[PDB]
């Protein structure tokens, strides 16, 4: 009988991997300042990995590999793709990107502005740290942020029809202690209800497609699907009614390289092979499709919501995956990504 | 990668290899902390001697 | 030449110095009578191992040690067992009741009746060196004796030797095989006392040595006596450079030069590789690539943590053995891609490497095999903060309730002392934290 | 820090004490005459913690045996292992104390004690480097209680900075000889927790129990329950008589038990459990071993642990076995209960190995925790004190010898706030 803590009172995942985890008559759950547990469920911030593994006769793991920030922090994650040689400069899926503190690469990113600007085509970036700001001047920007990341707007992105909008796709990803690679086959497609409009940058509703920002400033949020999500098999349907291919051909192959190969460039790094302790991790990932059926990376979350519908049978796959493999009890639903 | 000061001798070598380039109290003092904790304890002693005389 | 006098301190102190000085006269070929067939030069001389040794008129050669327990038991040991006439019974100093598990009791109470005799001796055994270069003084950090009466020498010697270099062997404290319940006390108190006097400490965690005891020696329950040779291997890889010929690390100055920028930070870490059981039936030579890859594998670490989220301030590589250049620098290669080494942008990145053809010695009767090559990387690496953090943190859970600090008190001690030592630990911390993470 | 200096008071004290001296001196290879006749010399390397050497090198015991009467000290030279002790260690008085503490503290031991203090120190001054006393005695009766936390308190005088121990035996009704026993008990409690190290709380009840329930004795009599007690001292002195790597004393052991200077009580407990008729010939296995020194049925102090938490714990076994396998069976005794054990006294469970099991037994475990439970003993007493207490009943056996009823309200209010403090810590963070 296994024992578990739970650092973090505000987690969706890991209140549903608690109670599954009581339920099964095979843990019991500790006070959070007790050390002597098999299961940490960590806080999100100045997590103590110094503490962890330091218990003789415990085997302890927790649900957050230590280093991973570098991953899932805007700015670190554009620094380690444009810096780790395996995510070559002329990475194809990352939108070019430069990071901004307040008064660097200021310098870089004017210098690719004009030499734009003198073929003329769509410049128009967004400012990202809900405190958001997309503009086609960078003096606006530059006076909204006065720690921030400018980033190309992908100005032709792929619309759904009927209702001509646009999306993006989360995908969860589960890391365990071996460091293989689970992709959930539920990912999400979170879209805009309101039509994109190419010039009317400042309605914030058509461009930023961000579920908190959709139950709030949208005039009808829920009307093409509900709670405005669209799920793969609805997805994938329409891919085939509408443009004749597969989401599994035009988009997963690429989202499965993508996740693929930003985990295995931080590997190294994180990897808890030889530890005394142990690190398994659920991810988020965040991609975009644009008009031409190309995936491209937004960002990565390290602490994710899922969705209301998926949580039972992720967090089962969790407790199966990333736990009962450890600390054994008494058709899957992911996708293993192979290195 | 660049070895620097290279020395052999018999009982074996020695180098460097650079890869990168970069970007008190007194005695009278304790002896009064000693004596210090000392008068402390003597008072205890003293407290403990006087509520057994009681 | 410069000699280095050596001061054991506590049981762990005296028994991890008889380990050393055993695993010495092994390698020096000094025989346990004090006789050195390979010493043609009698009655003196200006050699490297008279760092360590100094030589009588009947050719007899006799460590430059001083072992001090408030308790008579295991010197007693000292006293009769096989290395009887090496040492000079002056040299061997014990009292009759020892320190309870309490600092207070170690440094105040009885360190004061016992301090003036302990540094009277250490001065007759400075008076036979024509240029002193200073102290190595193993203590553990849990012991009354070990840490209180440690700290007060290290003061008294600070100011009877202002300008000596004086390095730690410390013993950091695991539950595994630890005796009282106050160790984390005793460990943040001396290490305060002895920050500001120390030039260069070498903490030793024993839940390492006894998971790799348990790993790679194939020890079920490990001993002390199997910890002691393991870290003695350590400590001879760690100080060879003083008893032999060689450039690199060649006086206790060059210590503090090559692994210590800031003087606060003087806690490298020693990794320590391959360790291989005398009982491993057939055994397959590792190479210098296999060794200097398990430096960077934290399962060979003297103290559990992990360099990959910290940053490097210096890193010495020590080879005993059949290594050349060329193979260590194709090893550095290799491993500078495959690992994750950051240093600090104040600090090139690079290596000081250290090779002794003589591959090591092993105690006839050891549970470690004899090796054709081994190493030893020390590296300053802020990594190690994380076990300052355990340790606070167990300080912090037992202090919040005023647990034991009546025994404390008894003695003389002021509750001020915790709460200043905690917060010169939180400085330490902090100081860590500032030159290493983002 | 080598030799203890013995001290048995009263009835009961002599009657556990010169059973303990039997199971000892057995234990070290001394006959009755005081002859080691013994094969290992791991039976000689410690003897001097409890035994002087004397003329003939012959084995005498430092003990010091102490009545107000007469009678069980002519029975305990009579009996088996009389002929051990020296003679002029015998200090009695004739008048007897009557179930009487006053008479004990105040009136009759007072002509006595200072005859014991002599002896006492006529012991000590034979001594290389005393650790500590030791003293076996009844908290119910009158010279065990009473003339015993007198003896404690001038013992402390005249050597302050010396360890003071004992096997104290708390009374039941259940196990009772007279009425006023609680007060007798809250009269000693009070001078305990005033000038006591290390008290081993034996409560009569939890051996009566043990002998009933357990050992399936249908009427136990005052043997059948030190017969416990013997083999329970036995076990937890272990680590003093034998060679051991912990080289423990007894500063040492209240340093590490004792977090605050008042909760200093703990409970003892033995495993396996055996009577003198019954000589079971089960070897046990490490796991039952832990699982039985954690029992409370196996505790002598009749305290149930899970209605507290443990400060502190010190396991001793014996015998040949596993280190491995006790390590193992011990850390799964901490994690798989730790709500029972403080988390603001890190790794508080700590054991010792001695290798040589006691007569009878090859495997034998012995336990010695600092548990707040131990607040129900006291508040058991507390409530039978009151309950008489609140009509001054009895009093004038006390008043006789010059006790003030003041003396009373402030011995019970002191160990009411002895449980309010255990159990402040038995809820703190
Ligand atoms: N590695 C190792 N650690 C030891 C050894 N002996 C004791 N220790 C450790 O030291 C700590 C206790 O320190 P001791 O050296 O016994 O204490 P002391 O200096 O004798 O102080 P006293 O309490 O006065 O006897 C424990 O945490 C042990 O783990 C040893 O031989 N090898
Ligand atoms: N360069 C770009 N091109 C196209 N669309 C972009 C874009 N940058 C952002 N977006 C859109 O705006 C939203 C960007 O929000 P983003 O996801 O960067 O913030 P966020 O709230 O998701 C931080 P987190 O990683 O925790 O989710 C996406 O939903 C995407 O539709
Ligand atoms: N366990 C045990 N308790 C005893 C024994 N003899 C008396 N008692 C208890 O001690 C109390 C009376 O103490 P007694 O020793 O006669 O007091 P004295 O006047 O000091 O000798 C009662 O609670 C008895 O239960 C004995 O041999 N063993
Ligand atoms: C929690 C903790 C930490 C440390 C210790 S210890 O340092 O006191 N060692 C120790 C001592 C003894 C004894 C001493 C004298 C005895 C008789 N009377 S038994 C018994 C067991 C052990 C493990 C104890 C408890
Ligand atoms: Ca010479
Ligand atoms: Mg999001
Ligand atoms: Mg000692
Ligand atoms: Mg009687």
């Amino acid at each position: 009988m296994y024992t578990f803590v739970v650092r973090d009172e505000n987690s969706s995942v890991y209140a549903e991997v608690s109670r599954l985890l009581l339920a099964t008559g095979q843990w019991k759950r500790l006070r959070k300042d007790n050390p002597r547990f098999n299961l940490m469920l960590g806080e999100r911030n100045r997590l103590p990995f110094g503490r962890l593994g330091h218990e003789p006769g415990l085997v302890q793991l927790v649900n957050y590999y230590r280093g991973a920030d570098k991953l899932c922090r805007k700015a670190s994650l554009v620094k380690l793709i444009k810096t780790s040689p395996e995510l070559s400069e002329s990475c194809t899926w990352f939108p070019e990107s430069y990071v901004i503190y307040p008064t660097d690469e200021r310098e870089v990113f004017l210098a690719a502005y004009n030499r734009r600007r003198e073929g003329r085509e769509g410049n128009v970036w967004i400012a990202k740290s809900e405190g958001i700001l997309i503009s086609s001047e960078a003096s606006e920007l530059l006076d909204f942020i006065d720690v921030h990341v400018i980033q190309k707007y992908l100005e032709k992105p792929l619309l759904l029809e009927p209702g001509h909008r646009k999306f993006d796709i989360r995908s969860w990803v589960l890391v365990d202690h071996l460091y293989n690679i689970y992709l959930y086959r539920e990912g999400v497609l979170r879209t805009s209800s309101e039509p994109y409009n190419s010039a009317n940058f400042q309605d914030k509703t058509c461009h930023l497609t961000n579920h908190c920002i959709q139950k709030e400033y949208s005039k009808n949020y829920g009307r093409y699907e509900e709670g405005n999500e669209m799920f793969f098999e609805e997805f994938n349907q329409y891919l085939m009614d509408a443009l004749n291919t597969t989401l599994e051909n035009s988009i997963l192959l690429q989202i499965k390289h993508i996740i693929r190969s930003c985990l295995m460039c931080i590997e190294p790094a994180i990897s808890t092979k030889h530890l005394h302790y142990q690190s398994f991790q659920l991810f988020g990932f965040d991609f975009m499709v644009d008009e031409e059926l190309k995936v491209w990376l937004i960002e990565v979350n390290g602490a994710p919501a899922c969705a209301q519908k998926l949580y039972a049978e992720l967090c089962q796959g969790i407790v199966d995956v990333a736990i009962s493999s450890v600390f054994p009890l008494a058709t899957s639903i992911f996708i293993k990504l192979h290195h | 990668m660049e070895v620097i000061e290279l020395n052999k001798c018999t009982s074996g070598q020695s180098f460097e290899v650079i890869l990168k380039p970069p970007s008190d109290p007194s005695l009278e003092e304790i002896q009064k902390k000693l004596e210090a904790a000392e008068e402390r304890r003597k008072y205890q002693e003293a407290e403990l001697l006087k509520h057994l005389a009681e | 030449m410069r000699e280095c006098i050596s001061i054991h301190v506590g049981q762990a102190g005296v028994q991890i110095g008889n380990a050393c000085w055993e695993l010495y006269c092994l390698e020096h070929g000094i025989q346990p009578d004090g006789q050195m067939p390979s010493d043609k030069t009698i009655g003196g001389g200006d050699d490297s191992f008279n760092t360590f040794f100094s030589e009588t008129g009947a050719g007899k050669h006799v460590p430059r040690a001083v072992f001090v327990d408030l308790e008579p038991t295991v010197i007693d040991e000292v006293r009769t067992g096989t290395y009887r006439q090496l040492f000079h019974p002056e040299q061997l100093i014990t009292g009759k009741e020892d320190a309870a598990n309490n600092y207070a009791r170690g440094h105040y109470t009885i360190g004061k009746e016992i301090i003036d005799l302990v540094l009277d001796r250490i001065r007759k055994l400075a008076d036979q060196c024509t240029g002193l270069q200073g102290f190595l003084v193993f203590h553990s950090f849990g012991g009354g004796t070990g840490s209180g009466f440690t700290s007060l020498l290290m003061e008294r010697l600070s100011v009877d030797y202002g300008k000596k270099s004086k390095l730690e062997f410390s013993i950091y404290p695991a539950p595994q095989v630890s005796t009282a319940v106050v160790e984390p006390y005793n460990s943040i108190l001396t290490t305060h006392t002895t920050l500001e006097h120390s030039d260069c400490a070498f903490m030793v965690d024993n839940e390492a040595i006894y998971d790799i005891c348990r790993r790679n020696l194939d020890i079920e329950r490990p001993t002390y006596t199997n910890l002691n040779r393991l870290i003695s291997q350590i400590v001879s890889s760690i100080t060879a450079s003083l008893r032999f010929d060689g450039a690199l690390n060649v006086d206790l100055t060059e210590f503090q030069t090559n692994l210590v920028p800031y003087p606060r930070i003087h806690f490298p870490l020693a990794t320590y590789a391959p360790v291989i059981s005398a009982e491993k039936a057939y055994h397959e030579q590792l190479s210098v690539a296999e060794i200097t890859n398990a430096c960077f594998e934290p399962a060979n670490q003297m103290v559990k943590c992990d360099p990959r989220h910290g940053k490097y301030m210096a890193c010495c590589l020590l080879y005993r053995g059949d290594v050349v250049p060329k193979d260590v620098n194709a090893a550095i290669a290799t491993i500078k891609t495959k690992r994750s080494i950051q240093f600090v942008d104040w600090c090139p990145t690079g290596f000081k490497v250290g090779i002794n053809y003589q591959p090591p010695t092993v105690v006839p009767g050891g549970d470690l095999a004899k090796v054709q090559r081994a190493v030893c990387m020390l590296s300053n690496t802020t990594a190690i903060a994380e076990a300052w953090a355990r340790l606070d943190h167990k300080f912090d859970l037992m202090y919040a309730k005023r647990a034991f600090v009546h025994w404390y008190v008894g003695e003389g001690m002021e509750e001020g002392e915790f709460s200043e030592a905690r917060e010169d630990m939180a400085a330490l911390e902090k100081d860590y934290e500032e030159v290493g993470v983002d | 820090m080598r030799e203890i200096v013995h001290i048995q008071a009263g009835q009961c004290g002599n009657q556990i004490g010169a059973k303990f001296w039997e199971v000892i001196s057995d234990e070290h290879g001394i006959d009755p005459t005081g002859s080691y006749h013994g094969d290992s010399d791991l039976q000689l390397e410690r003897i001097n913690v409890y035994y002087n050497e004397a003329t003939g090198n012959k084995y005498v015991p430092r003990a010091i045996l102490v009545d107000l009467e007469p009678g069980t000290m002519d029975s305990v030279r009579s009996g088996p292992f009389g002929q051990i002790f020296r003679p002029d260690n015998f200090v009695f008085g004739q008048s007897g104390a009557g179930n009487n503490w006053a008479k004990g503290h105040y009136t009759e031991g007072a002509e006595l004690v200072d005859s014991v203090l002599d002896v006492v120190r006529k012991e000590s001054e034979s001594c290389d480097c005393l650790q500590g006393f030791q003293l076996t005695h009844s908290l119910g009766g009158g010279t065990g209680s009473g003339m015993g936390t007198l003896l404690i308190s001038k013992i402390r005088e005249e050597y302050p900075d010396r360890i003071m121990n004992t096997f104290s035996v708390m009374p039941s009704p259940k196990v009772s000889d007279t009425v006023v026993e609680p007060y007798n008990a809250t009269l000693s409690v009070h001078q305990l927790v005033e000038n006591t190290d290390e008290t081993y709380c034996i409560d009569n009840e939890a051996l009566y129990d043990i002998c009933f329930r357990t050992l399936k004795l249908t009427t136990p009599t005052y043997g059948d329950l030190n017969h416990l007690v013997s083999a329970t001292m036995s076990g937890v002195t272990t680590c003093l008589r034998f060679p051991g790597q912990l080289n423990a004393d007894l500063r040492k052991l209240a340093v590490n038990m004792v977090p605050f200077p008042r909760l200093h009580f703990f409970m003892p407990g033995f495993a396996p459990l055996t009577s003198r008729g019954s000589q079971q010939y089960r070897a046990l296995t490490v796991p039952e071993l832990t699982q039985q020194m954690f029992d409370s049925k196996n505790m002598m102090a009749a305290c149930d642990p899970r209605h507290g938490r443990y400060l502190t714990v010190a396991a001793i076994f014996r015998g040949r076995m596993s280190m491995k396998e006790v390590d193992e069976q011990m850390l799964n005794v901490q994690n798989k209960n730790s709500s029972y054990f403080v988390e603001w006294i890190p790794n508080n469970v700590k054991t010792a190995v001695c290798d040589i099991p006691p007569r009878g037994l090859k495997m034998s475990a012995t336990f010695i925790g600092n548990s707040t439970a131990i607040q129900e003993l006291f508040k058991r007493i507390s409530e039978q004190f009151t309950a008489m207490f609140r009509r001054k009943a009895f009093l004038h056996w006390y008043t006789g010898e010059g006790m003030d009823e003041m003396e009373f309200t402030e011995a019970e209010s002191n160990m009411n706030d002895l449980v309010s403090e255990y159990q402040q810590y038995q809820d703190a963070t």
